[PDB]
C-alpha cells in the first residue's frame, strides 16, 4: 500500500487535465486516466505519459509495487497504489527502437558481477536491481498488457529425446 | 441522432400538424417547434453490424501484444501491419480479420 | 546549495543569463533540450501595474449554456463580436437559496464598437459621456470556487511593439448554466431585474483614484508611492 | 500472441512425459488436472445423495 | 383504477395513530387521505410516480 | 416565440470609474489563462536582494527545505535595473520563447518549461466591481495553457522526483518506550483509593 | 556484452531470497499495521465530546477527550509478585503465556465552558515473531542459540497462551 | 445500477439505480437531476461520448420518457428523500436537506466527501452507465469474476486493523458511557480508571 | 387511415430459404388483423 498523492502531483505535472476542464464533444478522443478506481482526468497523449510514469517507476521515484496499466482499446490509463495486490517480479527486455539494445535483456554480466561481489564499483542486492531498470514487478492486471518471454533463448530467432518448443508462426515477429 | 431544443436543452418530439399535413420536431416543456427534414421518424434494426469494425484507434499500432503480419496496405502498401478479429463478440460472429497499417490505419479484410 | 549567499547568488545569476530579445544570434544560439529546435521569436515577462487594483475572475459558460450552442442568442447578438466583448454581468442575491447573474450587452453594433473602440484607447484623460443603454439577453445559475492561493492561475497578454508580455492574477472561477425560471415566481423575477442599464462614462474622482494608487503601491512603490 | 488459435496455444501438449512438458503445456495439464480432482470431489456426493434416495 | 391502502400516518387533527387510510385514483390522477376516525379528506394531485409517501408529504406541507 | 419577461424599462443611471491601461493588446483581445504548477512560482513583488538573503530559511526536513530552494529558484522575479544613462527600467528573470514548430515554452533562467495549449470556448476574463455589485468584462480566455517540464534530465524534474520520492520513504508514527512496572497498576491503586471514598462518603452520608 | 546464461538467473534469484525470505510478506504487514495503522485507526475518531447546558444561570459546559500518539513497548511479562521484567518466545511457550506488548495512548482532557492526562493503558498486542517489535529482532547469531531458539525459525507467527 | 426489461419484454428498458438507506430503486435520470444536472442534453453528454450510436440513444430513451416527470433539483431531491427510509412525517426542508447529506456522502463515498464537489460524481455515474449499456449491447464480455487481477488479499495487517477498529469503537463507547455516569458526581475523573 | 407509415425490410436470402412468399405473408398479417391495417408488398424482382 502506498499514497496516491504523489501519483496525482506527477500526473497534474506531466499534463493531465482536470475533469471539470473536459467536454465529451471536444475530447472525444482524449484517453481517460483512473487512480485508484476513481476517474480522476483526461490526457490526450497517453503514450508518453505511460513512458514517463514507467520510467519513473524503474527510476525509483514511484514506489516499485505502484501498478502502471494502459488500456489501448478502451482507451484507459488506470493505476493502483492498492494494498493486497499480488506481484511478481520479471526482467525488462529493452524495448525501445531508438535504441542500439532493442530488443535486448537490460541486465548484464557486470550486475551479474555486482552482485555477486556484494558492493558496487562506484549494499548491491536485489532493491538495487530493482531501482536500476533491470527488474520490474508486475501484478495480475500489468500482465494483461505485456509480451513475455519464456527463457533468455527466446529473445532470438532431428533428436528424439529433447523436447520440442512452440514453433509460434503466427507471428511475423515479436516485440 | 436525434436533435434537443436549442433553447430548453431537452429533447424535441416528433408531432403532425392536422392543419398543415406535416412532421413537426417540438418540446414539451416549451413551445420551440422546428421543422423535420427526414420523414424517418423511427427505425429498428434487427440484425446489425455496427461495433464490427468500428472499434479503431489511432494508436492501436503500440499495442506489444497485437500480432503483427506483413499483408500489403491498399493505401500506404506498408510491408508491416497488424491484424486482429472483430472486436463484436457476440456468439454468432464471424472470425473475420482486420488489418491495419502503421501510416494510414486503414481497415481492411483479405476477402 | 543551501546556504542562503548561494541561492542569491542563484538569483542574480538568473536575473543575468535574460537573452536579449532583440539579439537574433543569441536567440538562434538557445536550443530546445529534447526538441533540438532553434528559437524564433522571444518576449519578456512582466506583471502588469494599471491592473492588480482590479479584482479578475475567470468567467465559463457550463454544458448547455455556450452561448455558440444557443444560435437564436448568438444571431441576435452577432454571429470577435463587440457586444461579447463589452457585455455586462450583474449578480444579484433574494436570500442565501435563490441566486443568480444578470447579462446585459448593446444590441446596436455601432454603439458597442464605438464604445469598444472608446474603452481600449484609454490612455489620455479625456473621456467623452458615451451614455450607452444595455439590454437584459439572459439569466444563469451560478457557482463560484475560490483560489487558495493568490496566483493560482494567471492570464498572459502579448505586446509585440514592446517585446513584452503582461500577466494578470486570477482570483477565482464563475460557472453559469442555463436556468428555467419557474413559472410561479416571475411575479417576483420582474421586480428583480431591469429591461435596460444606462452606461455614463466620467473620470475617476481623484480620491478613489488615490486609493487605487495606494492599494498598487504594494506592487510598485517607485511610480506610485504616496508624498 | 493476442488472437492466436494455434493448437500450442489452447492447450495441445506435442511432447511426451518421457520427452517432458514445456512450462505452458506443465500450466495447462494442471488446468485439466484441477478439473478432474474438482469434478470428481463434487460429484461424490450429488451421487451418494442419489442413492440414498433410491434406497428410501 | 382507484387503490386503497392503509397507512401508519398521524392524523394533525385527532391526533389518532394508525387511523389513515390512502386511495389513490391513477385514471382520474387524484390521491385521497382520509381519517377513519376524523373522516377528514385531503386531495392532492398525483403522478405516474406517485406513492402514498409523496400524497403523505403533500398533506403535511399542506397542513403547515 | 419564448416573449421577452421583462417590459419594465426601468433604468439605472451608473456611472463607473475606468483607469487608463499601461498596455493596449493589438489585432484580438485574447489571453491565455495557465495553471501554475507546484515547482514555478510567481513573485510580483520588485526582487529585494537583502531582505531576500536575510529571510532565507533553513529546515530540518531534507525534503521540505529541498522544495522550498527549488521554488525559490525557478520563482518568476522582477527587479529594477539601472540603465547606463541614469534612467530607470523594469527587468525580468523570464522570458517566453517560441520555437520553429509555433511551440511556446516558458523560461525562467536556464529552465525551459513547454507550454500545452487547449482551446476552449465561451470562457472569458472579467473585472469584479465589487463596491457597484456588478462584473465588467475585460477580454475572452481563448486557450488554456498547461506547463510541463521539458525534459527529465532538467534540475527541476530531477529535484521533483528527489523530493517526492524521499517524501514518501518517511513514515514511522508510534514512539517506542520502555515499560517498568505493571501498566495495570494505576487502574488498580485508583480504583483501590475510589472504593476507600465510596466507603467514606457513604458513611457520612447515613450519617449527615 | 556477454549472454546471460542459466546460472545467472540463479545467481539473480539467489538475491531475491537473501533480500526478501519466505515469510517476508507477513513481517511486512505486521510491521506496517504496529508502525502506522494503530495511530491512524486512533485518530480516525480523535474526538469524544459530552456538553452541558447547566441551568441548576445558562452555564454551558463542554466536556471533550482528545487522543494524542502512540506508544509502544518491547514485550514485558508481569508475574504474580508485581516484579515485571523482559519475556522472550521461548519462556511464553514454556509458560503458555502470550507474547503481547502494551499499548499507550496520549489523552487530553478539556473543559470548556461557555455562559450563555498522560500515557493511559488501553491494552496489549500479541507481537509477531521475528517482526520489528520482536526481542529477536536484534542478538546475532550466538545470542539466538542462548535463548533456544532456533536460528532456522523463521518467525512469522504469534504465540497466544 | 440495474437494467430491468427482458429481451422483448417489459415493455421499455428502464434503468433503475440503488442507493444506500434508501428503500426503492430510482430510475437514473431521477437521481443525475439530483446531483444537480436537469437539461437532458447535458445528462446525453454525460453518459455517451459518440452522438452517432443511436443504439445507445434509443436504450436511453425510455429512461428520459420516464424520468420527464421530474423537472427540477429540488423536486428531484425531495423525491429521493422521501425514499430515504428516514422518520416518517419529515417536512419537506428537512427532506431536502436529508437527501442532500445522503447524497453527498455516502454516494460513491470514495471518490469524495467535501461539498460543491459533486461534478465527478455525475461524470462516474455516466462512466458506470456507459459500462452498463455497453455490455447490455453485446459490444464487450461481462467483466470475469475469476480474474485474478482483480482479486486482494488480507494479510496480518489489514486483518488485524479490523479487528482492533471494532475493539477501539467499544473501548470509546464504554468511555463514554463511564463519563456520562461519572460526571453526576461532578468528580475529577481520574481518566485512568474510565479505561478497561 | 393515418398518415403514419409502418414499413419493414425482409431479408432476401433467409426469405427465399425459408422457402416463403411475399404474398403468404402478407396474408398472414391480414388474417390476423382483419382490415385494420393496409398492406401493400414488393415483388420478388425488386432489388430489396
Ligand atoms: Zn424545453
Ligand atoms: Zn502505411
Ligand atoms: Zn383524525
Amino acid at each position: 500500500g502506498s499514497p496516491s498523492e504523489p501519483i496525482i502531483n506527477f500526473l497534474e505535472e506531466w499534463g493531465m487535465e482536470p475533469l471539470e476542464d473536459y467536454d465529451p464533444a471536444q475530447h472525444t478522443k482524449s484517453t481517460r486516466i483512473f487512480v485508484n478506481g476513481v476517474w480522476t482526468g483526461i490526457h490526450r497523449d497517453p503514450s508518453m505519459l505511460v513512458s514517463t510514469m514507467r520510467d519513473l517507476r524503474r527510476s525509483g521515484a514511484i514506489s516499485p509495487e505502484v501498478s502502471i496499466i494502459r488500456d489501448i482499446r478502451e482507451r484507459e490509463f488506470k493505476i493502483f497504489t492498492d494494498v493486497g495486490r499480488v506481484y511478481r517480479p520479471l526482467f525488462i527486455v529493452e524495448d525501445d527502437e531508438s535504441k542500439d539494445n532493442k530488443g535486448e535483456l537490460r541486465i548484464t554480466k557486470e550486475h551479474i558481477r555486482k552482485i555477486q561481489q556484494g558492493y558496487d564499483d562506484d549494499v548491491y542486492g536485489w532493491s538495487s536491481l530493482v531501482t536500476s531498470g533491470v527488474i520490474e514487478y508486475v501484478d495480475g492486471e500489468e500482465e494483461e498488457t505485456i509480451m513475455i518471454a519464456m527463457t533468455p533463448e527466446d529473445l532470438q530467432t532431428n533428436d528424439t529425446a529433447k523436447r520440442i518448443k512452440p514453433e509460434m508462426s503466427t507471428s511475423s515477429h515479436h516485440t | 441522432s436525434f436533435r434537443f431544443c436549442l433553447e430548453c436543452n431537452n429533447m424535441l418530439y416528433p408531432k403532425e400538424d392536422k392543419e398543415n399535413q406535416r412532421l413537426l420536431y417540438s418540446c414539451r416543456n416549451c413551445d420551440y417547434t422546428e421543422l423535420a427534414e427526414d420523414p424517418k421518424v423511427y427505425r429498428h434494426e434487427l440484425i446489425t453490424n455496427i461495433g464490427e469494425t468500428a472499434g479503431i484507434v489511432d494508436d492501436i499500432g503500440q499495442d506489444p501484444t497485437l500480432p503483427r503480419s506483413d499483408k500489403e496496405c491498399p493505401e500506404c502498401h506498408s510491408r508491416d501491419c497488424v491484424f486482429f478479429q472483430s472486436q463484436q463478440r457476440r456468439k454468432d460472429t464471424n472470425m473475420t480479420l482486420f488489418y491495419v497499417c502503421l501510416n494510414c490505419k486503414k481497415t481492411f479484410r483479405d476477402e | 546549495d543551501t546556504n542562503p549567499r548561494s541561492q542569491l547568488h542563484s538569483v542574480e545569476r538568473t536575473f543575468d543569463e535574460v537573452i536579449d530579445p532583440r539579439n537574433k544570434n543569441r536567440l538562434q544560439s538557445l536550443i530546445h533540450p529534447r526538441k533540438k529546435i532553434k528559437a524564433v521569436k522571444a518576449w519578456h515577462f512582466f506583471p502588469d501595474t494599471s491592473t492588480f487594483d482590479q479584482v479578475f475572475h475567470s468567467l465559463k459558460f457550463v454544458g448547455s449554456a455556450s452561448l455558440s450552442k444557443d444560435r437564436p442568442l448568438n444571431e441576435q447578438l452577432g454571429q470577435v463580436n463587440a457586444s461579447i466583448l463589452t457585455s455586462l454581468f450583474k449578480p444579484i442575491e433574494i436570500n442565501p437559496h435563490n441566486k443568480w447573474i444578470s447579462l446585459y450587452a448593446v444590441t446596436d453594433k455601432l454603439s458597442a464598437e464605438s464604445f469598444r473602440k472608446s474603452f481600449n484607447s484609454i490612455k489620455d484623460d479625456n473621456i467623452v459621456n458615451r451614455h450607452v443603454i444595455y439590454d437584459h439577453i439572459k439569466d444563469f445559475d451560478q457557482m463560484f470556487r475560490g483560489h487558495k492561493k493568490l496566483f493560482e492561475d494567471f492570464a498572459i497578454s502579448f505586446d509585440d511593439i514592446s517585446d513584452r508580455a503582461f500577466f494578470v492574477p486570477i482570483v477565482g472561477r464563475l460557472e453559469l448554466k442555463k436556468k428555467r425560471i419557474v413559472p410561479g415566481l416571475v411575479d417576483m423575477v420582474n421586480r428583480t431585474n431591469y429591461a435596460h442599464i444606462r452606461m455614463d462614462l466620467r473620470n475617476p474622482s481623484t480620491q478613489e483614484t488615490a486609493i487605487r494608487d495606494s492599494r498598487r503601491e504594494q506592487y510598485d512603490p517607485v511610480n506610485y508611492s504616496s508624498i | 500472441t493476442k488472437d492466436d488459435f494455434s493448437p500450442e496455444s489452447k492447450g495441445f501438449v506435442e511432447n511426451s512425459y518421457l520427452r517432458g512438458l514445456t512450462p505452458q503445456e506443465f500450466f495447462f495439464h494442471a488446468m485439466a488436472g484441477r478439473e478432474g480432482l474438482i469434478d470428481t470431489a463434487v460429484k461424490t456426493a450429488e451421487t451418494g445423495y442419489i442413492q440414498r434416495r433410491l434406497v428410501k | 383504477i382507484k387503490q386503497k391502502l392503509e397507512t401508519q400516518f398521524t392524523c394533525l387533527f385527532c391526533n389518532h395513530d394508525n387511523s389513515v387510510v390512502c386511495t389513490l385514483d391513477k385514471k382520474n390522477s387524484i390521491g385521497l387521505l382520509e381519517c377513519k376516525k376524523c373522516n377528514l379528506s385531503f386531495q392532492a394531485p398525483i403522478n405516474s410516480l406517485s406513492q402514498p409517501i409523496d400524497i403523505y408529504s403533500d398533506w403535511i406541507d399542506a397542513c403547515e | 416565440h419564448t416573449k421577452s419577461v421583462y417590459d419594465n424599462g426601468e433604468t439605472l443611471d451608473i456611472s463607473l470609474p475606468i483607469h487608463p491601461k499601461s498596455h493596449i493588446p493589438q489585432g484580438k483581445q485574447d489571453r491565455w489563462v495557465v495553471k501554475l504548477p507546484d515547482f514555478l512560482d510567481i513573485n510580483a513583488e520588485p526582487f529585494d536582494p537583502r531582505p531576500f538573503e536575510m529571510n532565507v530559511k533553513t529546515h530540518e526536513d531534507k525534503n521540505q527545505e529541498l522544495l522550498d530552494k527549488l521554488i525559490a529558484v525557478n520563482t518568476v522575479r522582477w527587479r529594477y535595473a539601472k540603465s547606463e544613462t541614469g534612467g530607470i527600467f523594469k527587468e525580468t528573470n523570464s522570458q517566453i520563447i517560441q520555437w520553429e514548430d509555433g511551440t511556446y515554452s516558458l523560461r525562467v533562467g536556464s529552465e525551459i518549461f513547454d507550454m500545452f495549449t487547449t482551446n476552449t470556448d465561451d470562457n472569458y476574463l472579467v473585472s469584479e466591481h465589487n463596491e457597484e455589485g456588478i462584473l465588467m468584462t475585460e477580454s475572452t480566455l481563448s486557450k488554456s495553457v498547461k506547463l510541463v517540464p521539458a525534459s527529465f534530465q532538467s534540475t527541476t524534474h530531477q529535484k521533483l522526483a528527489k523530493a517526492l520520492s524521499a517524501k514518501q520513504k518517511k513514515e514511522s508514527y508510534a514512539r517506542s518506550v520502555v515499560t517498568k512496572e505493571d501498566p495495570e497498576e494505576r487502574q488498580r491503586r485508583l480504583e483501590s483509593q475510589e472504593n476507600e471514598r465510596y466507603r467514606l462518603e457513604r458513611r457520612r452520608k447515613q450519617a449527615e | 556484452d556477454d549472454t546471460i546464461t542459466t546460472e545467472d538467473c540463479w545467481t539473480v534469484i539467489s538475491a531475491f531470497f537473501e533480500e526478501k525470505g519466505l515469510v517476508s510478506q507477513q513481517l511486512d504487514s505486521f510491521d506496517e499495521f504496529m508502525e502506522t495503522s494503530i495511530q491512524d485507526l486512533v485518530w480516525e475518531e480523535p474526538r469524544l465530546i459530552l456538553d452541558q447546558p447547566a441551568q441548576h444561570d445558562n452555564i454551558n459546559k463542554r466536556y471533550e477527550i482528545r487522543f494524542g500518539k502512540i506508544y509502544l513497548s518491547r514485550p514485558t511479562m508481569t508475574e504474580a509478585d508485581g516484579t515485571t521484567h523482559a519475556m522472550f518466545p521461548q519462556e511464553a511457550r514454556l509458560r503458555n503465556l502470550t507474547y503481547s506488548s502494551p499499548v499507550y495512548l496520549d489523552m487530553e482532557k478539556s473543559m470548556f465552558t461557555s455562559i450563555d492526562g498522560n500515557k493511559v493503558h488501553i491494552g496489549k498486542v500479541p507481537i509477531m515473531l521475528r517482526s520489528k517489535f520482536c526481542s529477536l529482532r536484534t542478538l546475532d547469531e550466538v545470542d539466538l542459540y542462548k535463548m533456544k531458539e532456533c536460528p532456522y525459525d523463521m518467525g512469522g507467527y504469534f504465540v497466544i497462551n | 445500477i440495474k437494467l430491468y426489461g427482458r429481451e422483448d419484454k417489459g415493455t421499455g428498458r428502464t434503468i433503475k439505480a440503488t442507493l444506500p438507506y434508501v428503500k426503492q430503486d430510482i430510475p437514473i435520470v431521477i437521481v443525475f437531476r439530483a446531483l444537480g444536472v436537469v437539461p437532458d442534453g447535458e445528462i446525453l453528454q454525460h453518459i455517451c461520448y459518440d452522438e452517432n450510436d443511436w443504439q445507445m440513444l434509443e436504450m436511453l430513451k425510455p429512461c428520459i420518457e420516464e424520468g420527464f416527470v421530474i423537472q427540477d433539483k429540488e423536486v428531484a431531491l425531495d423525491f429521493i428523500g422521501r425514499r430515504g427510509s428516514a422518520a416518517l412525517g419529515i417536512r419537506r426542508e428537512k427532506r431536502i436537506q436529508y437527501a442532500k447529506d445522503i447524497l453527498q456522502k455516502e454516494l460513491l463515498p470514495h471518490i469524495t466527501q467535501e461539498e460543491g464537489f459533486e461534478t465527478r460524481k455525475t461524470f462516474f455515474l455516466g462512466y458506470m452507465v456507459n459500462r452498463l449499456l455497453l455490455c447490455a449491447l453485446e459490444r464487450k464480455d461481462q467483466d470475469d469474476r475469476d480474474h485474478f487481477g482483480k482479486k486482494r488479499l488480507d494479510l496480518a495487517g489489514p486483518l488485524l486493523a479490523n479487528l482492533f477498529r471494532i475493539l477501539f469503537r467499544k473501548l470509546t463507547r464504554e468511555i463514554y458511557r463511564y463519563m456520562q455516569r461519572c460526571i453526576e458526581t461532578d468528580r475529577d475523573f481520574n481518566l485512568n480508571l474510565a479505561v478497561k | 387511415q393515418s398518415p403514419w407509415l409502418l414499413r419493414l425490410e425482409l431479408d432476401r436470402a433467409r426469405m427465399l430459404d425459408k422457402q416463403l412468399t411475399m404474398n403468404q405473408v402478407a396474408d398472414k398479417i391480414s388474417e390476423v388483423f382483419s382490415d385494420d391495417l393496409f398492406v401493400m408488398w414488393s415483388e420478388d424482382n425488386a432489388d430489396k
